[PDB]
């Protein structure tokens, strides 16, 4: 019994164009352990991520926190995109 | 941090002894009590982490978490239980924090008490005294004066004390003057 | 104070995939890190600062020894649970140890084992005894129960030694822990699909993360459905949720005794 | 249980020691402990499983090597007579607080010279003829006197067979030049039995003493005080 990852892209603070935030992307409920989660802004690898360490739930699965310093604005495409043993292909998860 | 045990305790055969244990230590995750008789390797005896008496035996052993106290009990004492009581604490960080034990002398119930003082072939044997009597140590630098031993010979169910003395202007009726003998002392 | 609570896992996994670490485990104060211990940096340190600053090295050279052996322990204990189960492969074992000190000053406490992220055996300390979830669990439950002495070893952890630590560690991290920092409550409206009005209730910049949403219509509890959100960490110590339902209504947040209400 | 190697040693100021130790119980902590008078077991090193190890309490003037699941070493590199001690190896499984297993010991003894290594002088002195029949009771007493360090284990052989009733050795040694640093010891044992036993025609007193061995170097005039078995019937 596998568990898929619980993919959540969010900011920090309200969006506003124009306007440093933070994105996060929250990985999260799956099982095993073994994931890659990488942020991206259209479509390429933002190579400046800070991230949590791996982290336990008390029904077994695991979480994690992946986040970087962005500037929101309405060109710009972000997402996350997380892979494990669940998944097929890496799932591109879109920030809204 | 801190273990306190009494450095020594003497009992007579057949009773009953308490063995108290006080812990000052940083967390508490159990308290061992170990046997050491003279010259071999501590044994375990007990081990108590929750509050009350567990009993095993003739030996019981006691635990008050709130009064940071233990007790080794030995009842019906025998000849046998003359050993070292060794207290340890795991503490906090699971260190195992020791006692520096208690020596158990066990004074046997001497029935029929026959004092004599007996030259053996340059040797002197003091020997058959009830166990309320002490030997004190030599005078003058060429005597040799032993402590009391307590011999079981157990086919006849007849225990005795023991205290040896020798040297090379010595006698057998002058070898004690140091220890008060009684006065019953029986001189061949 | 407040409801805190303390806990350390472990994670064993066998034949694991080239990068990931053969043990780990890592404590929590409610909802931090506090240290961590892996197969790979073969130490125990600190995953928060006031664990370092008030811990001396002598705690973590003494857990690093013990953990090193807990490490072995884990691996061998994983392996007779394959030879069990007639398992190949990679499989996960893990643990839980931990207890919680009530608001009301009283404990709660517990010791759970799971084996391919499933429950396995979970600890009553109440009866001293071991509950199976299957014929592999039962072969290991009379073996543990076998020796009293631990199961009473682990009663005394749980409820005394487990809640001393707590209380420790919540003096060490006083300052981020019984922190309160208030949320900020918006209402957002929106006519979405062509008749549904969405009313959403969004919370943000809080510490603690519990915090209680609802929405109400006239002041009583409403008899349709509302959507959760989930409480989420924004990277900075605090968090972030929300409530929404569909169309008088009104917000309601209860956050660290303080009680909000957002009329629309 | 727990095997320690070995029960005695006589080691000049300087000289190299390995102690060792062996479990077969499948122990995962293994311990080097160190019992001195007045106080409680001091622990030295400790390996908490197969590829570990950690100073304890008194770590200085000794290493440790765990050579593998069941064999923790204990080497005294450059023997000082503060080193003069009694040794306990111990073992138990790695939940924290399980019961530990101990070895037989080690008695070490650390000195600037081995000049005054002397073996027992073991004398047997028959019961008084007084005591026989006042009492109707035979009392043999045996004396291990001259003997240097105190590294003895004086035993009774009745007939061939070794005995523990009736006997009764020292708890300790006596110093027999107490002012004396160097002092040599004396030991005294009884036998007691039975007048009639003691009258039928047997009684020997043994005294083994560890000594130097093979490989310690010996200079002087006088016999190598060698570990040896002196007796006397
Ligand atoms: C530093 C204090 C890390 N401790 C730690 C623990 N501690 C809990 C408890 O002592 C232990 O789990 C058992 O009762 C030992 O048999 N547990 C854990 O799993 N990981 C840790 O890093």
């Amino acid at each position: 019994i596998q568990r898929t990852p619980k993919i959540q892209v969010y900011s920090r603070h309200p969006a506003e164009n124009g306007k440093s935030n933070f994105l996060n992307c929250y990985v999260s409920g799956f099982h095993p352990s073994d994931i890659e989660v990488d942020l991206l802004k259209n479509g390429e690898r933002i190579e400046k991520v800070e991230h949590s360490d791996l982290s336990f739930s008390k029904d077994w699965s695991f979480y994690l926190l992946y986040y970087t310093e962005f500037t929101p604005t309405e060109k710009d495409e972000y997402a996350c995109r997380v892979n494990h043993v669940t998944l097929s292909q890496p799932k591109i998860v879109k920030w809204d | 941090q801190n273990i306190d045990q009494p450095t020594e305790m003497t009992a007579t055969e057949g009773a009953i002894v308490q063995i108290n244990c006080t812990y000052q230590t940083s967390g508490f995750n159990g308290l061992f009590w170990y046997q050491q008789h003279a010259g071999e390797a501590p044994t375990f005896l007990s081990y108590n982490v929750l509050d009350g008496l567990e009993e095993k035996g003739r030996f019981s052993s006691f635990l008050s978490r709130s009064k940071g106290y233990s007790y080794l009990l030995l009842k019906e004492l025998q000849m046998k239980d003359s050993a070292s009581y060794l207290c340890a604490v795991v503490d906090s960080n699971y260190q195992l924090i020791w006692g520096a034990g208690t020596k158990l002398i066990i004074k046997p119930d001497i029935q029929n008490p026959d004092p004599a003082v007996y030259q053996l072939r340059s040797v002197c044997l003091f020997t058959d005294f009830d166990s309320q009597t002490n030997v004190s140590q030599s005078k003058d630098s060429d005597v040799y004066i032993t402590d009391k031993c307590v011999l079981d010979m157990r086919s006849m169910d007849f225990k005795s004390n023991s205290a040896v003395a020798w040297s090379n202007d010595f006698a057998c009726a002058n070898a004690f003057n140091n220890s008060i003998i009684p006065e019953d002392t029986f001189f061949p | 104070m407040r409801t805190h609570s303390l806990r350390y896992f472990r994670l064993g996994v066998s034949d694991p995939i080239h990068g990931v670490p053969e043990f780990i485990s890592v404590g929590y104060v409610d909802s931090h890190p506090i240290t961590t211990y892996d197969s790979v940096t073969r130490q125990k340190e600190p995953r928060a600062p006031w664990m370092a600053e008030n811990l001396a090295p002598d705690h973590w050279e003494r857990y690093t020894q013990l953990l090193r052996g807990w490490q072995q322990m884990f691996k061998v204990e994983l392996k007779r649970l394959q030879r069990h189960y007639n398992h190949s492969g990679s499989h996960t074992y893990q643990r839980m140890i931990g207890c919680e000190l009530l608001e009301d000053g009283s404990t709660t406490g517990f010791l759970q084992y799971a084996y391919d992220g499933q429950d396995f055996l979970i600890f009553n300390k109440d009866t001293l005894s071991w509950l199976a979830v299957d014929n592999v669990a039962h072969t290991i439950k009379q073996a543990w129960e076998a020796n009293q002495h631990e199961l009473l070893y682990q009663k005394n952890w749980l409820e005394e030694e487990c809640i001393a630590w707590l209380k420790r560690f919540l003096e060490y991290g006083k300052d981020t822990l019984q922190r309160t920092e208030p949320p900020l409550v918006r209402v957002n409206r929106k006519e979405t699909f062509p008749g549904v009005t969405a009313l959403f209730c969004k919370a943000h910049g809080f510490y603690p993360p519990e915090i209680y949403m609802t929405w109400m219509k006239n002041g009583e509890e409403i008899v349709q459905e509302i959507d959760y959100g989930d409480i989420l960490p924004s990277g900075d110590g605090t968090y972030q949720a929300w409530a929404s339902i569909e169309l008088l209504y009104s917000c309601h947040v209860e956050h660290s005794g303080v009680h909000m209400v957002l009329q629309v | 249980g727990v095997t320690q190697t070995p029960k005695f040693q006589v080691l000049k100021t300087g000289q190299s020691m390995t102690l060792q130790c062996a479990q077969d119980m499948n122990h995962n902590s293994m311990y080097w402990y160190r019992q001195d008078p007045g106080m409680g077991l001091r622990l030295i090193y400790y390996s908490a499983s197969e590829g570990t190890t950690d100073k304890g309490e008194v770590p200085n003037g000794y290493n440790v090597s765990r050579l593998n699941k069941r064999e923790f070493s204990l080497r005294l590199e450059s023997a000082a007579p503060s080193q003069t001690s009694v040794y306990f190896c111990a073992s138990s499984p790695p939940g924290g607080t399980d019961t530990q297993y101990f070895g037989e010991g080690s008695r070490l003894t650390v000195l600037e010279d081995l000049k005054n290594v002397f073996p027992p002088e073991v004398a047997v002195f028959e019961p008084s003829e007084a005591e026989i029949s006042h009492t109707q009771k035979a009392t043999l007493v045996c004396l291990a006197t001259g003997f240097y360090p105190d590294h003895v284990e004086l035993s009774w052989w009745v007939n061939g067979k070794e005995v523990h009733s009736g006997v009764c050795t020292d708890p300790q040694p006596l110093k027999e030049q107490p002012a004396l640093n160097d002092s040599r010891y004396a030991l005294s044992s009884r036998l007691r039995v039975s007048a009639t036993f003691w009258q039928n025609p047997h009684f020997r007193c043994q005294v083994q003493f560890y000594g130097l061995s093979e490989n310690d170097e010996w200079t002087q005039d006088r016999a190598k005080p060698v570990t040896q078995i002196v007796s006397a019937e």
